[PDB]
């Protein structure tokens, strides 16, 4: 029974780390990418400033 | 740019086919192995160790792995639209870019009770003995219709002095169409399955009219009762029909996506 | 094949498979260490009721 | 199921990058054109200024 | 022909061979994680039956 | 006839490392030039706008 | 050769050999243990039969 009882805790409590390091992967990339494109988001008031000012 | 556009949408929706039959032959996959190893406890089960309690042992196992085939067919679903359970039909999904340029998709019913998974049986009504051997007359034709629609006569010249198990194994090996075992009290039967036999089987000859047979019991997955030896040698050969028929599904949809694999590339240029 | 960050379908498939390698390893081991092909019913149900009254 | 479930709603859900990149590329180059040309465009009125006054 | 902005069919083409090489890469990752030519229909539909029947 | 049937199907069904790496590896190669020719196929409307801008 | 991993018919020709060996090895020792070759019909029926008799 303890034995079972384990292997049913892991199945509910521990983590996959199959699954979980996948998870931080797709959560650094998408990251990479907003920080990306919040740095090319600023500029466009910047070509508000070079349009006629 | 009306193209352009159409040719978008195409893509798209074949993508979604791709998806659709990748979602149906992924549950097949399962649909596959659930009956190979039914097979694998129908092959236990005819053999003449195991006692009546242990013959119940594979039936409660079967009959839960023919629960889970009814299970797979009707759960199966992609968007809430059951794909295995046979309600989907035919749907026509277009890949063009102009109206009527669509190509057709259909998924038959995988219930363990579809006629396609399985056949008729025809069981001797006369057992014969462990001292039963051949006489003089052996001679055992079968005339009935494939699916085809033309007529096959397949005739038999059963060996002299052969048992009656022999003579089973001897009707398997002579041809393909019609399966050969024997039961309990040593009555030889015949299973002609629904994919490659349509209509009744006529069995005549000296050796049929001396064995004697009766009208066909059409049979199926669910149908299977490996608590007897005859059920368990008739199961061999119902999930052989069945693996059949899930078999050329499989290579249907197969086709069918790599259809679409060529025909997405082909809207690309 | 667009290029995919939030589905990763190629590892789904990686890790469905290291599950089923991994389960494989486990009953492996399991046999190994009690020298038991049938230590549960999940094996061979059959099997287990034979050898038990054997 | 839930792997082919998953790729299906990445199929249509989900964005594609190398396109989605290449279409706001497009996006920034016509950001710099449309500025270039109205910077242009509003000298008309000057020259004709300069014609009579 | 002549230079243009609203057009990339240069980068079509460049991202039309992407799907190509992310397909033909999806493939072979799945053939190495379960280590089977044949997982589908898709790549051997006459491959498939005969496997299945051995 | 157990052995040689399995050996048959390996034939057909198994998957050959010795040629998949090297399929794969192909694979990966080919998007990598596929990107490489993208990110510089893109800077053709920045040619454009480099020209009358 | 293709060399794959969940096929390994080199290894199925091992252990084949080997149970025919181990085969070989417990008639032996069944035969030295008891000190007749024939100890059952499996070994000679036609002995068994003459040396029952005789």
């Amino acid at each position: 029974v303890n034995e079972n009882v384990n292997a049913s805790r892991s199945r509910i409590r521990d983590t996959d780390y199959a699954r979980e390091t996948t998870a931080m992967t797709k959560a650094q990339i998408l990251q990479q990418a907003s920080t990306s494109v919040l740095a090319q988001a600023k500029q466009s008031p910047s070509a508000a400033l070079s349009l006629l000012g | 740019t009306s193209q352009s556009r159409g040719l978008d949408m195409a893509v798209k929706n074949a993508n979604d086919g791709i998806s659709i039959a990748q979602t149906a032959e992924g549950a097949m996959n399962e649909t596959t192995n659930i009956l190979q190893r039914m097979r694998d406890l129908a092959l236990q089960s005819s053999n003449g160790s195991n006692s009546s309690s242990e013959r119940r042992a594979i039936q409660e196992e079967v009959s839960a792995l023919n629960d889970e085939l009814n299970r797979i067919a009707e759960t199966t679903s992609f968007g809430g639209n059951k794909l295995l359970n046979g309600s989907f039909g035919s749907k026509s999904f277009q890949i063009g870019a102009d109206s009527g340029e669509a190509v057709m998709l259909s998924m038959g019913s995988m219930r363990s009770d579809t006629q396609a998974m399985g056949g008729k049986s025809y069981r001797a009504q006369e057992g014969k003995a462990a001292d039963w051997r051949v006489g003089a007359a052996t001679d055992l034709t079968l005339s009935y219709t494939n699916k085809q629609g033309e007529a096959r006569e397949v005739t038999i010249n059963a060996k002299q002095g052969d048992d009656l198990e022999e003579l089973a194994t001897y009707i398997n090996g002579q041809t393909e169409d019609v399966k050969a075992s024997v039961g309990e009290d040593g009555k030889l039967q015949l299973f002609a399955s629904s994919q490659k036999v349509n209509g009744d089987v006529t069995i005549g000859g000296g050796l049929g009219g001396e064995i004697g047979f009766d009208a066909g019991r059409n049979v199926t997955v669910a149908d299977v009762n490996v608590s007897t030896v005859a059920g368990s040698q008739e199961a061999v050969s119902i999930l052989d029909g069945a693996l059949k028929a899930v078999d050329s599904q499989r290579a249907s949809l197969g086709a069918f996506q790599n259809r679409f694999g060529h025909a997405i590339s082909n809207l690309d240029n | 094949m667009a290029i995919n960050v939030n589905t990763n379908v190629s590892a789904m498939t990686a890790q469905r498979y290291l599950n089923g390698a991994a389960d494989g390893m486990q009953k492996s081991m399991e046999r190994l260490s009690s020298g038991y092909k049938i230590n549960s019913a999940r094996d061979d149900a059959a099997g287990l009721q034979i050898s038990n009254r054997l």
